[PDB]
RNA sequence: GGCUUGUGGCAGCCAAGCGUUCAUAGCGACGUUGCUUUUUGAUCCUUCGAUGUCGGCUCUUCCUAUCAUUGUGAAGCAGAAUUCACCAAGUGUUGGAUUGUUCACCCACCAAUAGGGAACGUGAGCUGGGUUUAGACCGUCGUGAGACAGGUUAGUUUUACC
RNA sequence: UUUUUGGUAAGCAGAACUGGCGAUGCGGGAUGAACCGGAAGCCGGGUUACGGUGCCAAACUGCGCGCUAACCUAGAUCCCACAAAGGGUGUUGGUCGAUUAAGACAGCAGC
């Protein structure tokens, strides 16, 4: 059962660039400029005025899934250049205090002393990501960026570099965690 | 610190050796080397310093019939030291410890070689020369 | 020690998941099939036991 | 060797019950569905103008239904140890007493001492202890000659240059 | 093929009716005594049977609809060279019932 026709609309504020030509969509803000590469997608953008319409043609109910997807990675891509996006992750650990080290322009992390082990983890952050150990709040770090999916990606590297193993994880709950899923 | 370099081993399986404490037993013989993983065919070996399982052939009957663990003391096939010499004793002795490495017996006979006294201190204690 | 907001945000990645019966693979609270195919996506799912 | 797989070995489904509580951490009664050809049978298709018939030794390669080693999930996983399961055959898997043994059993070491195939791998590669010619002894059986998937001891292992 | 006895079963053993092989090539089934087609003097032309028409390889990458996506070597043609119970919120059809503009469902809000 193919549906002719399948679209959804998303509104363009006012205060954005967003620039559409063979699946290649480009955002410029006052934080910065996203690009994303859509020609994976069987699909139709078009830019009508500002809105952008996203149209599946005879498409089977997998194709159509794709059309939300879409207008949530473009929504994505308007929010990071205007608004941003900020990660906070939270220190969790019982008896060894984890001593983060950051360096290199808010690039890059050392993890130290994480259950007592003298390895260091280094962690680098990804493009237009930055890290930075929060002054309000007891062992905490703030990560903010453009994009979504590098910042996001950032945390989740920060926290799978800190899993404990040979080691009950229900009582060993040491690791670094995110607490926050927020924007600038 | 660090560990001991390894020495040309010169005493396999079924080498009876004198016993160089005074527990009573007068020989030691060899069934088997600790930390020996083995190849096929080849009989485990030891050196002055290994501990050693053996049993006493000739002796007091209280230590007869019975599987205790012993540290070779000396030996007869010559090894390197580190500075190029090239060292042996007479004859090749052992002396019965605990699996904790303690000398069952009080005192030793004759010198012992260096390498053991640094690998077993208690029995270093009860040792007259080391050579 | 650990406080009580922190280990709450800990168990959330450790504690409060479901294991599937066949694989034992781990899945979000709310799983109602295993994501896994060596099971066949199996819906056998029980809670991942807590500390008595 | 081939067909077959009763038997042997390995695996799944249902959930009565066990598991202090609690069907399903770990187990699975009563039933029921399969796989395997490393068991033994069934058959008698190939070979009786002959495919050298036990085991060990030696040597290579292959399999995975994983004993140890690398990475992980689960637990009635605090730690330590252990158990269940996943990817995984890259590397390793030993020295001895007794027995011709295969098998087994014990001593000891080890990270571990997993299981199998290759004409039940391998005798113009060995060995010949056993089995399985002729000598001989015992026991039982037979009137006897002799018989015994009963015991015992001695018994020629050929040829490559195609 | 079918009926049929013994046997867990067997490319096992034994009967019933017919055909076939053996005694027989030829086309098809990659390969095969028995399966499918078909039986034959030596030749030319024409047309077919079974089976085929992406290449091997003579004949369409012919004209149409749908289904499948296999990170297990997806699957691919009588005999025939295997696979089961049991499962999947994979996907595609269908059957029965329930709810819904008097406002359902999800989320949100204070029934
Ligand atoms: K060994
Ligand atoms: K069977
Ligand atoms: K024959
Ligand atoms: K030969
Ligand atoms: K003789
Ligand atoms: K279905
Ligand atoms: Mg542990
Ligand atoms: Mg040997
Ligand atoms: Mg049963
Ligand atoms: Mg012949
Ligand atoms: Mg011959
Ligand atoms: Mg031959
Ligand atoms: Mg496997
Ligand atoms: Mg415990
Ligand atoms: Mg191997
Ligand atoms: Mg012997
Ligand atoms: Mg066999
Ligand atoms: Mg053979
Ligand atoms: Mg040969
Ligand atoms: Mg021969
Ligand atoms: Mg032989
Ligand atoms: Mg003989
Ligand atoms: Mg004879
Ligand atoms: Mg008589
Ligand atoms: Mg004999
Ligand atoms: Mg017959
Ligand atoms: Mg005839
Ligand atoms: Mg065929
Ligand atoms: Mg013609
Ligand atoms: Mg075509
Ligand atoms: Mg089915
Ligand atoms: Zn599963």
């Amino acid at each position: 059962m193919k549906t002719i026709l399948s679209s959804e609309t998303m509104d363009i504020p006012d205060g954005i660039t967003i620039k559409v030509k063979a699946k290649q969509i480009e955002v410029e803000g006052p934080r910065g400029k996203l690009t994303r590469n859509f020609k994976h997608l069987n699909l139709d953008f078009q830019l009508i005025k500002k809105k952008l319409k996203i149209d599946a043609w005879f498409g089977s109910r997998k194709t159509t899934a794709a059309i939300r997807t879409a207008l949530s990675h473009v929504e994505n891509l308007i929010t990071g250049v205007t608004k941003g996006y900020r990660y906070k992750m939270r220190f969790v650990y019982a008896h060894f205090p984890i001593n983060a080290s950051i360096s290199g322009g808010n690039k890059s992390i050392e993890i130290r002393n994480f259950l007592g082990e003298k390895k260091v983890r280094k962690v680098d952050m990804l493009d237009g990501v930055t890290v930075v150990r929060s002054e309000k709040v007891k062992d905490e770090l703030v990560l903010d960026g453009n994009d979504i999916e590098l910042v996001s990606r950032s945390a989740a590297l920060i926290n799978q570099k800190c899993h404990v193993k040979n080691k009950d994880i229900r009582k060993f709950l040491d690791g670094i965690y995110v607490s926050e899923k927020g924007r600038i | 610190a660090g560990n001991k370099f390894r020495m040309s081993l010169g005493l396999p399986v079924a080498a009876t050796v004198n016993c160089a404490d005074n527990t009573g037993a007068k020989n030691l013989y060899i069934i088997s080397v600790k930390g020996i993983k083995g190849r096929l065919n080849r009989l485990p070996s030891a050196c002055v310093g290994d501990m050693v399982m053996a049993t006493v052939k000739k002796g007091k009957p209280d230590l007869r019939k019975k599987v205790m663990p012993a540290v070779i003391v000396r030996q007869r096939k010559p090894w390197r030291r580190k500075d190029g010499v090239f060292m042996y004793f007479e004859d090749n002795a052992g002396v019965i410890v605990n699996p904790k490495g303690e000398m069952k017996g009080s005192a030793i006979t004759g010198p012992i070689g260096k390498e053991c006294a640094d690998l077993w201190p208690r029995i270093a204690s009860a040792a007259n020369a080391i050579v | 020690i650990i406080e009580p907001s922190l280990m709450a945000l800990a168990r959330k990645y450790n504690q409060e998941k479901m294991i599937c019966r066949k694989c034992y693979a781990r899945l979000h609270p709310r799983a109602v099939n295993c994501r896994k195919r060596k099971c066949g996506h199996s819906n056998q799912l029980r809670p991942k036991k807590k500390i008595k």
